[PDB]
RNA sequence: GGUUUGACAUGGAUCGGGAGUGCUCAGAGAUGGGUGUGCCUCUUGGUCGGUUCACAGGUGGUGCAUGGCUGUCGUCA
RNA sequence: UCAGUGGAGACCGCCGGGGUCAACUCGGAGGAAGGUGGGGAUGACGUCAAGUCAUCAUGCCCCUUAUGUCCAGGGCUUCACGCAUGCUACAAUGGCUGGUACAGAGAGUGGCGAGCCUGUGAGGGUGAGCGAAUCUCGGAAAGCCGGUCUCAGUUCGGAUUGGGGUCUGCAACUCGACCUCAUGAAGUCGGAGUCGCUAGUAAUCGCAGAUCAGCAACGCUGCGGUGAAUACGUUCCCGGGGC
């Protein structure tokens, strides 16, 4: 994402609704999980380098 | 008397923890319900594969949690300094409700 | 001409009957039934001039019915089209108000598909 | 809609800006971008110019626009037809 | 399938009428996975069907079976550049199955206002030998007739 | 283009994870700090060559483990460059950092090493081929049963993209029991970057 | 409608002691103006300021310059 | 019983036939399970200069008081139309109404919220309990049973439109969900054509989660409930495999 666009998510919003989340690793403003920050793209190669703790391939 | 909590991701680690507590507990008397299996949290993530425009392929993930119970029936507050002093692996933690 | 300005369907049930009103639901001709004592589980044509009465006298009381209603609401739309607003404006394009979707279908308010030649490719 | 215990909501620059007109003349337009603001009998016979994305477009507003926000009467989109 | 005849479910047996044709039947309404509104249509059709004759629902219900199966049957083929509808004779679990998908189509295509007594007048008509179900039998079976001339097409 | 990552695929059935802390309220910001520290170690530690990064937690405590096929980097003279590296991570994260580097026993056997020196020698314009079959020869002397090393982009500093490989010994990318270790870098080049990819058979584990 | 070393980095210099903020004012807001509060070491740091100097910034172009990731033929043999 | 750790169990292993034998194959016994038991993960060498410079990274080129950057308002939600994927339907195997059974998998501290009071209701006011096999979400729905409607463009359908509201939010005009009152559109089973599915499957029935203040979610990923019909066969249609 955008640099100027990341600082901003970052600093406080001026009204509490206005805050969105961002992947704190990515930048990338969709599909961000509250569990452990991060994004789609960024969960899934992270996970599968393994710096994830309890995160494994699921196949139920 | 005396609930001690094990939370971790490996229940080879788990397992071990608490063979380590009961044996300690133990060696110190303090004769101590068995470690019970609590129902291990199962955590879905479920992740589209590509970057881009590919939804019908993806991948799935999950974070088991698992929780061992142990009961310290023998007050014994030298056990009380061991299990407050002892070393126990990063991975899993430990929850002592007095 | 049984009721204010509405026939009641002979051989159907009252409670049916009294939402054959225009301004008059399955709720609105329960409460009516239940204020003015009446069953509603009975026929139309076996109904006493009293009880009939005495049901008109309730609805026309308490609520705006057939020709009050539809004038009301007529006199609503129109206050929307002369007063200009967004809604007035969709109303006077006969077009949805309630910022339903246009794009697609928008069916029930822009009428039967009237559909038109477009570009051709090669 | 908005809460009837909430009030309505009028942007509180263009209350002062009516209230000051009121005070001194109800002879002005009132130029602003507040179409998210509730009509109020204290502003009637007020012409506001409400930002409709482009143009600060004025409306002169009369006693049956109160139950309406500032933004209704001022579209935001074009449309005039398809083709011609 | 290319690999060969695939198993077939064993069918169970109806708990009342102890007949398996009960419980085809009941599978064959089966509309939306409702297997006790399906039945609860066949039962009350079989006790509406013994109140109108004093014999056997089950009989009665096979009786219209035996008068709606069908013994041959034409199907599509491709020889050359026009199609032949050739016939071919009807195994008894075929016919059975075409026996009553016809009579639960034709109970569900009849003019009375409920189901259940639909499908009871119908078994009863084809039972006595009259119906869409007894006509649509021997309509096939009439243009398997005149198509007969195909029967050496058979593989 | 539709391979499985051999680490992912793998992870808590014969390998195990990098990291090992638990934490459920603060998981978030637990792996944002992590994300942090190995940015961090790889920009400014890419001279010792990083086999992995691994990170334990206790109680607001971090430890790292820093994999390093030469640590005299690391090091630096007498713990110099240890404490300073040390001092930046608290600097990073604000916590109590215990960090210790382990050496390689064959780095010429772990993949990630290998992907390292490939890449540096690409980097460097030493010919693809000849790299190839250098790191290969080498994994074979010391004694891996299976190699298998994979080059993708503009090699030779050519225009079109070409995917050269080599392979010899075994590589059952598809048996779980098999132990294959997975590395991958990217030679930075004056022409956009290389992709370098090694696979190596350690053996069969249980 | 504002801004120009910039909304954000890193480094040298140079003038510094506050930065950063509470309440108010003007403004659609950005922002600008008030007013209160005002570094820790130390005689040479943390922190900020400008003036610059380097420089940053770009979801601007090319997926036919690429890496990575993915679809796909295809669970096909 | 279950929870969850570690074991056992299935291997054509046994019996008989076929199979020159041999691989295999058929039948049987034992057994929870028999010939791969069911499902997932796993996608060979490569193809399509297939997609992504917009997740990230990057070669070169381009912008640099602007193609940077901040802000308010607007737009991404337009509507003569066309296609596509779905949802609700067209009713009686159904609608309405009262009573009454049986789940699984999941989530929760700015959260899940019981109970009581208040309101027609959305909700509001108080407010325990629970970081949760404990407490809450919670009611499962279909179904069964009683009553009722009686084939009616309807007591089907719930679009649209008028009124009165609630909640979240700095703020619901453009452009939110929900409640309530009224309104009651097309739709009578859908042309040529076309799609899914071989069993706990299709069909249907509800439930939960991710994102998320709220939500246009009928989407997506899961979960269990009920639960079929049929497969003679390879001639034909589509895709593929060996020679
Ligand atoms: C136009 O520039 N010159 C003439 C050649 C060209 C040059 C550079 C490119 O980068 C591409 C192309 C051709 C297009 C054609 C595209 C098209 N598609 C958009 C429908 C298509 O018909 C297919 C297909 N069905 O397979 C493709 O291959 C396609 O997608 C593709 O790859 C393309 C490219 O990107
Ligand atoms: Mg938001
Ligand atoms: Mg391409
Ligand atoms: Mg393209
Ligand atoms: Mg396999
Ligand atoms: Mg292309
Ligand atoms: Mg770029
Ligand atoms: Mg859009
Ligand atoms: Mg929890
Ligand atoms: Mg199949
Ligand atoms: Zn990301």
């Amino acid at each position: 994402a955008k640099t100027a666009l990341k600082v901003k998510a970052a600093r406080k919003p001026k009204f509490g609704v206005r805050a969105y989340t961002r992947c704190q690793r990515c930048g990338r403003p969709h599909s961000v999980y509250r569990k452990f920050g991060l994004c789609r793209i960024c969960l899934r190669e992270m996970a599968h380098a393994g710096q994830l703790p309890g995160v494994t391939k699921s196949s139920w | 008397k005396i609930r001690i909590r094990l939370r971790a991701y490996d229940h080879e680690v788990i397992d071990s923890s608490a063979r380590k507590i009961v044996d300690t507990v133990t060696r110190t008397g303090a004769k101590v319900a068995g470690p019970v299996p609590l129902p291990t949290e199962k955590n879905v993530f479920c992740v589209i594969r590509s970057p881009h425009k590919y939804k019908d392929s993806r991948e799935h993930f999950e974070m088991r949690t698992h929780k061992r119970l142990i009961d310290i029936l023998e007050p014994t507050p030298k056990t009380v300094d061991s299990l407050m002093r002892l070393d126990l692996p990063a991975g899993v933690d430990i929850e002592i409700k007095l | 001409a049984r009721l204010i300005g509405v026939d009641l369907p002979r051989d159907k049930r009252l409670e049916v009957a009294l939402t054959y009103i225009y301004g008059i639901g399955r709720t609105r001709a329960t409460e009516t039934l239940k204020a003015t004592g009446i069953s509603g589980d009975l026929r139309v044509h076996e109904l006493t001039d009293d009880q009939l009465v005495a049901l008109r006298d309730h609805i026309e009381a308490n609520y705006h019915v057939e020709g009050d209603l539809r004038r009301e609401v007529a006199a609503d739309i129109r206050r929307k089209i002369e007063i200009g607003t967004y809604q007035g404006r969709r109303h006077r394009s006969g077009l949805p108000v309630r910022g339903q979707r246009t794009r697609t279908n928008a069916r029930t308010r822009k009428g039967k598909r009237k559909a038109v030649a477009k570009k051709k490719a090669k | 809609p908005r809460s009837l215990k909430k009030g309505p909501f009028v942007d509180e620059h263009l209350a002062k800006k009516v209230t000051a007109q009121n005070e001194a003349g109800t002879h002005n337009v009132i130029k602003t971008w507040s179409r998210r603001s509730m009509v109020t009998p204290d502003m009637i016979g007020h012409t506001i110019g409400v930002h409709d994305g482009r143009k600060h477009v004025p409306v002169f507003v009369t006693e049956s626009m109160v139950g309406h926000k500032l933004g209704e009467f001022a579209p935001t989109r074009t449309f005039k037809g398809h083709v011609k | 399938p290319r690999k060969g005849p695939a198993p077939k479910r064993p069918v169970m047996v109806d708990p009342v009428y102890g007949s398996p044709l009960v419980s085809q039947l009941v599978s064959k309404i089966l509309l939306d996975g409702k297997k006790t509104v399906a039945q609860n249509i066949v039962y009350t059709a079989l006790e509406g069907c013994r109140a109108k004759n004093n014999t056997d629902p089950v009989q009665t219900l096979k009786r219209a079976l035996d008068n709606i199966k069908p013994s041959l049957e034409v199907k599509s083929r491709r020889v050359g550049g026009a199609t032949y509808q050739v016939p071919v004779e009807v195994k008894p679990a075929r016919q059975t199955t075409l026996a009553m998908r016809w009579l639960v189509n034709f109970s569900r295509e009849r003019r009375e206002k409920t189901m259940a007594e639909r499908l009871m007048n119908e078994i009863l008509d084809a039972s006595n030998g009259l119906g869409a179900s007894v006509k649509r039998r021997e309509d096939t079976h009439k243009m398997a007739e005149a198509n007969r001339a195909f029967a050496h097409y058979r593989w | 283009g539709q391979k499985i990552n051999p680490h992912g695929f793998r992870l808590g059935v014969t390998t195990d994870h990098k990291t090992r802390w638990y934490a459920e309220k603060q998981y978030a910001e637990l792996v944002g700090e992590d994300v942090k520290i190995r940015e961090w170690l790889h920009k400014n530690l890419e001279r010792a060559g990083l086999s992995s990064i691994e990170i334990e937690r206790r109680s607001e405590r971090v430890t790292i483990f820093l994999y390093a096929a030469r640590p005299g980097i690391v090091i630096g003279r007498n713990g110099a460059e240890a404490e300073r590296v040390r001092g930046e991570l608290e600097k990073l994260t604000g916590k109590q950092i215990q960090l210790n580097i382990l050496e390689v026993k064959s780095p010429e056997t772990d993949a990630q090493l290998v992907a390292q020196g490939i890449a540096e020698q690409l980097a460097a314009r030493v010919a693809f081929r000849r790299a190839m079959r250098k790191a290969q020869q080498s994994a074979m002397n010391a004694g891996a049963l299976g190699i298998r090393i994979k080059c993708s982009g503009r090699l030779g500093g050519a225009e079109m993209s070409r995917s050269e490989g080599y392979r010899e010994g075994r590589v059952p990318l598809h048996t779980l029991r098999a132990d294959i270790d997975y590395g991958f870098f990217e030679a930075r080049t004056t022409f956009g970057r290389i992709g370098v990819k090694v696979w190596i058979y350690k053996g069969d584990v249980t």
